[PDB]
């Protein structure tokens, strides 16, 4: 069923071929310095990271709201994330998919790097999932389908995403997913070795320092679907080391309310053996798209956003952040001296 | 229950990435 090569597969191939053409053009000549800090009114912090924060901002000349990520160059350097940050910006300005947040502008000043992305007012999947407890399987399937198509797109461009988790998935006004946080995304043919990701979501080969490829994204999809449907991840503990021990052990247990189709899909995604992991076989992503758990999924209708979403986030006008947690605010300071110019010259 | 064990754990908040 997942091996067949009828007309439907050639439509996907044609689509992906054109997508790659567009991507490569932008990949080879990245947009650079397309706005300035003073063009935006900074409103409120939407999230934080080790070397920066994302703020809600309003573009003064259009009155559009955006999510501006502000990264402190010195902090990036200290955490050895220079090349990863260059990856992020180069990749994000090049890609285009219905479930990928768009990078609208980027620029830098003496102190910071700036990435101005679409604002997604529905908040993080993480917030909704924790509050409601768990999603129904139809609800989880809906979101899962979008990630499947997104990884199909990303992987065809030789990209690996490497940080799938509910914290990194936003819900837009139509109730669809927007993937953000490209901090660990990388364009690589063959294999790579960087230890990165989030402990709950790491594939065994990452933990064992094996060298790895896009199959780690499909493992992470397994973890995501489990957590969405269960309300907790398949491997959790108080300390990361114990998480890693569970992950490499080869043992996974499922809630008794998991359908047999769901458990079967998850056993093939949470497969420690790469020669057996779904997404990594001869049939590629089609082993996943044709799995019984996705029988009701109309992939085209999903892509076209014609499917009715499980829920629509509360929307109290534009600029409303009620779907986001509050964070401590800090004044943006721009040094009178250029920091780390050489390191980020191509940004 | 597994759910109760999760909820009482220290990892139900936002999880930080690793990279060392
Ligand atoms: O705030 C965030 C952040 C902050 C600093 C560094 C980083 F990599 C990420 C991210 C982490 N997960 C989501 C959060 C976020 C929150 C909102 C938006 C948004 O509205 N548009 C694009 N990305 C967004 C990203």
């Amino acid at each position: 069923a997942a091996a067949k090569k009828g007309s439907e597969q050639e439509s996907v191939k044609e689509f992906l071929a054109k997508a790659k053409e567009d991507f490569l053009k932008k990949w080879e000549s990245p947009a650079q310095n397309t706005a300035h800090l003073d063009q935006f009114e900074r409103i409120k912090t939407l999230g934080t990271g080790s070397f920066g924060r994302v703020m809600l901002v309003k573009h003064k000349e259009t009155g559009n709201h955006y999510a501006m990520k502000i990264l402190d160059k010195q902090k990036v350097v200290k955490l050895k994330q220079i090349e990863h940050t260059l990856n992020e910006k180069r990749i994000l300005q090049a890609v285009n998919f219905p479930f990928l947040v768009k990078l609208e502008f980027s620029f830098k000043d003496n102190s910071n790097l700036y990435m101005v992305m679409e604002y997604v007012p529905g908040g993080e999947m993480f917030s909704h999932l924790r509050r409601i407890g768990r999603f129904s399987e139809p609800h989880a399937r809906f979101y899962a389908a979008q990630i499947v198509l997104t990884f199909e797109y990303l992987h065809s461009l030789d990209l690996i995403y490497r940080d799938l988790k509910p914290e990194n998935l936003l819900i837009d006004q139509q109730g669809y997913i927007q993937v953000t946080d490209f901090g660990f995304a990388k364009r690589v043919k063959g294999r790579t070795w960087t230890l990165c990701g989030t402990p709950e979501y790491l594939a065994p080969e990452i933990i064992l320092s094996k060298g790895y490829n896009k199959a780690v994204d499909w493992w992470a999809l397994g973890v995501l679907i489990y957590e969405m449907a269960a309300g907790y991840p398949p491997f959790f503990a108080d300390q990361p080391i114990q998480i890693y021990e569970k992950i490499v052990s080869g043992k996974v247990r499922f809630p008794s309310h998991f359908s047999s189709d769901l458990k079967d899909l998850l056993r093939n995604l949470l497969q420690v053996d790469l020669t057996k992991r779904f997404g990594n076989l001869k049939n590629g992503v089609n082993d996943i798209k044709n799995h019984k758990w996705f029988a009701t999924t109309d992939w085209i209708a999903i892509y076209q956003r014609k499917v009715e979403a499980p829920f629509i986030p509360k929307f109290k006008g534009p600029g409303d952040t009620s779907n986001f947690d509050d964070y401590e605010e800090e004044e943006i300071r721009v040094s009178i001296n250029e920091k780390c110019g050489k390191e980020f010259s191509e940004f | 229950t597994t759910y109760a064990d999760f909820i009482a754990s220290g990892r139900t908040g936002r999880r930080n990435a690793i990279h060392d």
